[PDB]
């Protein structure tokens, strides 16, 4: 039934302990990595499709890094 | 009669030659038998269980911490070490603290710390998992005769006949009293897949949730919580459960992340229930495959005289059972045992009756009979019972009926997949293409994009429409149109 | 059936009339040969080896070194010299120092100095190697008939008899007891390549290696160590565990390059181990061709009376023995020595038994039997034995069982070689070309690349690829294509 | 007692229990990672040298998925 | 004069002006300071060593393994765990054995496997790592002033003075008699680096090894052995000596790898030795910038008389040093505190002195004197000691003499890098040019190719080189000629 | 399994004893002599299809010694 949605990087007491350290940046890019190894073969398909149907190397590089850092959010 | 109690109820037909009919029975479902001549029949699955099925995996959902312990050393004097790294039942760190002047070191520096702690489950906070073995699941089959009485739900009715089915079992005969006798054979093996469920406890003396959950097996391999199996004392993997502070000069605080009971209650939203009773593991979804066979059932109370018309009276009047079919029952103050004669009639001709009785022969016993079932076409009508009359409006058309009818196969189609193909008391050329097309086309969908997320699935079928509409080559372009449309159908047709 | 013990299982049937089955036998393997109206048989090779083998070189893993001397002279007094230059078992380095007044000379300039040190082996450092002779290997084949009962893999089954071969012994009859004679016949030409594999021998009192490797000859005789043949006292090039320091003055050291430079860890590592057994040396990787005849074979207790149908229980029910096979146990009660009613049946016509029996005639003696073996369609059937029945589910289908005989069969030929085509119920001409372009293939790829490492393997074979597209001319193109692709394929056959 | 060459990974026959397993392309190409993840940092740049030497995109693949395999193989 | 008796020396010329030179003391050289009017001096670095460095970690060579234990468990009956197997100073694997009826289960599939083995060093196998603290290291310079007097290199000199730096050591004096005083100063952190630099002990008793090795921190870290460090009970790195056979049904075999001395020994092949004498630990490879004074020198004996020319008689004739100089030893028989006449002439002229001494104004003392050093100008001469006379041919030519000088820089500037600017009696503005410009273009080589091995080095370098003949542009292709050729002569020298 | 790579052969100050001299061009000259004498059928095929093959001598001679020193090298 209940449901919390943990906050932003909002408040920062600059000098004091954190809780679990969630620093969502350097997390994700791990997440990512960690990605990329486990489910390694599908990137294959994902860039052939970009490189095959868009039209310039600039397009498709503006998807990739956009497409590769959405990639772990689904499953 | 059993099936009017139940908001799920199926009807199956045959002529007199037909001797044998196919059925899936289905926990919650209920069918009625209705062939020509013979008495009819309601079918069911009451239960499918297993005594004290084997343990899997136990899960710690409340870790319990007592007893940590902390070492530190100087920068240069190497790494800390501690006796605790050691054993069963602790769980341990070890990190790179700053160290100078200001906390009796001789030089500026990284030095290093080990920090430790003992880990157990609190008393009653664990989930445990048990698996089926098909060498020793009973499900259980019932069969009622349509007998003329009326016994509501919550009390008990003699004409019940009880068959247990194990992996050790042919076809077996139940004698249905006076009815004569039917012959039924359960298929043990398929359609539920013992392989893929595992029945989750968490703790029966609870008194606000159910007791056992029917979790997925790949899903349940993968939960990120401390782990055992049965009679071991010490825990695999308690990282899971204690995370550390950032290290001081000589300590470092263990912080616990406490009781993990209301995550794994939502992660289970949308898993079915399944029910504990005493050493009994029932699960509460499910089906089986049966051919039942009618050929050595009797007719009852076919050489009984006819009752006096004029000795009737109601006692239930006409009322509408919710089935398309109209339900009643009548009081009688003549000689016993006798027959009912029972019509219904359309105001465009009053010689041609139109009742398609449930009840076949229906009977006045000494001590029972007098309720009758049946199904009357549309419009407007007269049932008669003698010199009982009352009038009647049925509801709906005739197309109206062919929906519904195929509305209900569709609910069979999407709940039980290729199995939907087995429910019939005769064949038809029909049925074989639909079920190549189905096991075909349907373990494709499964084999290629079977367990990814909804919203995932509807993207990617999205996308390939989107992919249809921009490729410029016409055979890929139609392909990408036709397969996305076929992906989004599928999908849709399961939800989240 | 010891066949039921081994993951690596084979079958092979003898056709109605065929009198004689042609077998390659493996120390990791099991073949049973089954064929109409004859008892199932089963056959493996269980050992090849020879007593007290013939000693080639020793080698030295430890140099011992003591009663080192040194001479040396002043600036154009001409050449030191010592005694130990001239005997055996010394090594020495003949070197010149810097002189001056400052270390005793007249003239300052180069000297003269040479240095030497008695060389030997530590006490269990020693590589042995041994070698086999023809005239003197044992192979020893085994055969155990389908007696219809069960034993462990630590009892002692009566079936069970052996047969020794050697190059004077090529044939033998078996006495089976009621199953009457088999006859044998072993070729020890084929089979292990005696001429290139060598029996490597360490210390045999060691608790943590295995007692020997299967080396082969040509890596064999280049070990750059230390080496003699057997009785010599005296060591051939010993400076290869002795090093020299630059000289200083009128001294000059020696040093070791250390305990166990030698043979053991990454050198060996993929080479197949062999086992001593006091005065034998074993094999652990090798086989045998060998031809059974079928003709003199009897089928015990045709005679027998069938089993009261009520009588039996089970002891093992059914289970699945992962050679695509179920087997079963059943007790019995009653008359003793009878036939079991054994069956099977598809939900197709219920009349077609559809049990392939590998125990051919099942029966219970009195002292024991009821065992069986079976192979079965895919899809549901119910097994049956008199009034017994159990339902079954048999995985896999027709082309699934194909692609698994099609992998065993590859294997057997990434294993053996061009011998894996003896291997059949059947000799007909299309084997004569089988072998003859393995013969030729295989010499050729042996011939040019035998030592090759597997990367330098692929290297030339992407080489001879790419070459074959940049060539102008097509036949050379063409041939280099077919051969870079050849090269790759054969150096990839590794497994399946 | 230097340069003992390892033995050959092929002639003798299987289906017994070996000493170790390696030295085939699946082993021995993931060996060199050690090297490359560690030491070999700015030269891991020298793919634009080779890329930008040779002639044609699938002479460039070729050479570079080739040398992946043996050019870092020096010891 | 001790440094006559290495076959390294060196020359420094201290021209009027001169009160100080800056030097870089070597191990394994001298240097002798030849100052105009003052006596000249041999100086040098003669140990850097520490009493006691602190221990690293110690790996272990060849393990002893005891007390092996395994336990398994039947497919589906839980996996297999015992109580060692959370222990320190245990290894154990977990592997599924194959098993079935044959192995006493009661299904056929994978099971459970878990083995068990203690570990141990021999008791002399170790590796141990020790590292310098520069706050306590000692570097001792001595030196010994010409006193005309020879004695042998296993025979002490009464006039040598020494010298013992550490961090805490200014500006320090010594006292020489009647020469005056020298005053010495020893930068300590400009010498070696003790950051990168480890000592490595393996056994010391070791009767045919050197006692220790000097390695690279980088190098030692990361070897992959078992690893401790000092005092702990048991070893700490997943282990790398123990391996484990393929599983059986119910058994599973351990193996030892063996002594590792010969592969590491092979390993260290290129590092320089060191030295261990008690508890100090000595350096045999290494540098101290060193600066040293000289306006407290006094010529002893200036005020003295001549002698009778007519007395002297040899006492071992003209012969020549290896250094391009003349030695020679002279005796007196009168009243003995005297001034030697010491000329030499070339051949035909004698107005001409072309006697360049060594030992500035030769004497004789009551208690010993006599030995004369000079250098002579190529061909004929005549050396004259008053009416004693001897006739030299000297060999070599002024070409030679330059070509020496330009090698021995070289070799100076290759051994010990950017300090081999900082040696001589001067510090003009070239020497902050040829400083800096080794210290950019060597860093960048030293950047880019730190770690790369001499053999790829060299295909590198001539690859970029070769390449560097068809690139498309002249800028490129003389860029890359360039800093190839710059890459070969870098690594042909000394930069493997 | 233990390995030991070999230490840096320039990076320390020389003027004392090293412990023995470097693999250097001795170790790998005598390594890839001893090949030619082994393999002798597949290293006269080698040079003989690389110079009847390509289309320089400047790349034939790059090949040749390539494919010669990179063959013995997996021990
Ligand atoms: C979600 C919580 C469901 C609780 C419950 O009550 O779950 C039961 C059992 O869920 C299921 O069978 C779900 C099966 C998923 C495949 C609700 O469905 P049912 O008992 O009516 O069975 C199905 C009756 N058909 C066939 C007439 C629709
Ligand atoms: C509507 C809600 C039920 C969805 C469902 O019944 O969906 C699929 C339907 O399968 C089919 O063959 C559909 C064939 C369509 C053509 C089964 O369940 P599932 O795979 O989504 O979940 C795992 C299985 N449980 C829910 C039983 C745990
Ligand atoms: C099941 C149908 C045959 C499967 C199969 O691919 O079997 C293969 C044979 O056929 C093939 O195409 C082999 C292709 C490779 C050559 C394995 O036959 P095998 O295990 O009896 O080995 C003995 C095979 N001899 C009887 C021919 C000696
Ligand atoms: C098409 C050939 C399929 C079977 C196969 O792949 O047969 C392979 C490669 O084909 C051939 O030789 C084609 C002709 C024979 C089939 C048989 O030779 P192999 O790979 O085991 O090499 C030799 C193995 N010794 C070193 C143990 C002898
Ligand atoms: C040209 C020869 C110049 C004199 C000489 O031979 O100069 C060399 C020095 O130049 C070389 O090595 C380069 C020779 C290039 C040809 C001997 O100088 P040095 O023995 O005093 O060594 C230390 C001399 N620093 C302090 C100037 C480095
Ligand atoms: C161009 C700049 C040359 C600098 C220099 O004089 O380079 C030399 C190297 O000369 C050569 O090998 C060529 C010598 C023959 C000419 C010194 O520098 P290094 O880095 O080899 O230091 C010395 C090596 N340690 C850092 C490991 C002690």
């Amino acid at each position: 039934s209940v449901l919390i949605p943990s906050h932003a990087q909002g408040e920062l007491t600059g000098r004091g302990h954190k809780w679990l350290e969630g620093d969502s940046l350097r997390t994700h890019l791990t997440r990512v990595e960690g990605w990329v190894w486990k489910n390694k073969l599908l990137a294959l398909a994902m860039v052939t499709v970009v490189w095959l149907t868009l039209e310039s190397v600039v397009t498709r590089v503006a998807v990739l890094v956009v497409l590769l850092c959405l990639a772990p959010v689904y499953a | 009669s059993r099936c009017t109690h139940l908001e799920n109820r199926d009807f199956v037909t045959g002529t007199q030659g037909t001797t044998r009919v196919t059925l899936v029975l289905e926990l919650g479902g209920c069918v009625t038998i209705t062939a020509e001549g013979k008495p009819s029949m309601d079918v069911w699955l009451d239960a499918i269980y297993q005594e004290n099925p084997a343990k899997t995996r136990e899960y710690c959902l409340h870790a319990k911490l007592s007893d940590t312990k902390v070492a530190a050393r100087c920068p240069t004097m190497g790494p800390a070490t501690l006796t605790e790294e050691h054993q069963g039942g602790t769980v341990c760190k070890r990190d790179q603290s700053d160290r100078g002047w200001g906390n009796h070191c001789g030089l500026f520096g990284k030095g290093s710390i080990v920090a430790c702690v003992k880990a157990a489950c609190e008393a009653k906070k664990k989930a445990t998992g048990h698996v089926y073995d098909a060498n020793k699941i009973v499900y259980t089959v019932k069969v009622e005769p349509h007998t003329g009485d009326y016994v509501a739900a919550n009390e008990t009715h003699s004409g019940r006949k009880t068959a247990s089915f194990t992996v050790s079992s042919e076809k077996t005969i139940l004698t249905m009293g006076e009815y004569g006798d039917v012959s039924l054979l359960c298929r043990v093996a398929s359609g539920v897949d013992l392989a893929q469920t595992v029945i989750l406890e968490l703790d029966k003396t609870v008194e606000h949730l159910p007791t056992a959950w029917q979790v997925h097996r790949d899903w349940f391999n993968d939960l990120a919580l401390p782990w055992k199996h049965e009679g071991a004392q010490n825990w695999n993997n308690a990282e899971r459960l204690v995370e550390f502070g950032a290290p001081h000069a000589v300590k470092m605080d263990v912080y616990n992340l406490g009781d993990q009971t209301g995550v794994l209650l939502k992660a289970l939203a949308g898993v079915p229930v399944a029910h504990i009773e005493g050493t009994k593991y029932h699960l509460k979804s499910g089906h089986v495959t049966c051919e039942v066979g009618l050929e050595k059932l009797k007719m009852k109370g076919l050489t009984y005289t006819m009752c006096d018309k004029t000795k009737f009276t109601w006692k239930r009047a006409p009322t509408d059972s919710g089935h398309d079919t109209v339900v009643m029952e009548v009081t009688f103050s003549g000689t016993k045992p006798c027959r009912i004669p029972v019509r219904a009639v359309a105001h465009g001709s009053p010689d041609v009756n139109v009742a398609m009785l449930i009840t076949p022969n229906p009977t006045i016993e000494n001590n029972g009979g007098g309720f009758i079932e049946m199904q009357l076409p549309p419009g407007d009508n007269i049932i008669y019972v003698g010199e009982l009359s009352h009038q009647w409006f049925q509801k709906g058309s005739s197309i109206g009926r062919v929906f519904q009818k195929t509305k209900k196969g569709i609910e069979r189609l999407t709940v039980i997949g290729e199995h939907a193909w087995d429910f019939g008391s005769a064949g038809g050329f029909m049925t074989s293409i639909g079920r190549a097309m189905h096991t075909v086309l349907g373990g494709a969908f499964n084999t290629l994009l079977g367990g990814v997320g909804f919203l995932p699935k509807i993207l990617l079928g999205v996308a390939m429409a989107w992919l249809g509409l921009n490729m410029r080559n016409p055979t890929l372009s139609m392909g990408f149109l036709l397969s996305g449309g076929l992906v989004l159908a599928m999908t849709l047709g399961v939800g989240a």
